[PDB]
């Protein structure tokens, strides 16, 4: 039986080029789809705008560590 | 331009990478066009017409180019999940 028809098909197709500070940013943190062609994880901004990240870039691995612990 | 919103995608039953339909999206207020390169897919009016949760028609894909979906000549069983 196939699998992957199940995965969610919201992806990033451009990221958020410059670091965000985390005071601009909610608790909000989704990863996309491992099947969409870009690997993302969305975030949300304190004016609920949902935004598109790049997990390569060290400052979204800061801020995903932050969300972590609490 | 503020044009990093995520958008859906359509999938596949081939078990390649989700796709963009066509290559642009509402984002922020601004018509975005996806990177050039980015995979897409080019759907007639008459497919996108009838485009459901189940694959009902052969899809091509394509690269996107300048806001184009160009197609490439593979074809896909695509299909939309809501």
């Amino acid at each position: 039986q196939p699998v992957g028809i199940n995965t969610s098909t919201t992806c990033c197709y451009r990221f958020i080029n410059k670091k965000i500070p985390k005071q601009r940013l909610e608790s909000y943190r989704r990863t996309t789809s491992s099947h969409c062609p870009r690997e993302a994880v969305i975030f949300k901004t304190k004016l609920d705008k949902e935004i598109c990240a790049d997990p390569t870039q060290k400052w979204v691995q800061d801020f995903m560590k932050h969300l972590d612990k609490k | 331009a503020r044009c990093a919103c995520p958008a859906r995608h359509l999938n596949n039953t081939n078990g390649t990478v989700l796709k963009l339909l066509g290559c642009h999206a509402f984002c922020n207020g601004t018509l975005c066009t996806a990177p050039d390169g980015y995979p897409c897919y080019n759907l007639t009016a008459q497919q996108v017409r009838t485009l459901t949760t189940y694959p009902n028609t052969s899809c091509a894909v394509g690269v996107c180019m300048k806001g184009t979906c160009v197609k490439n000549g593979t074809m896909e069983q695509c299909f939309k999940t809501p």
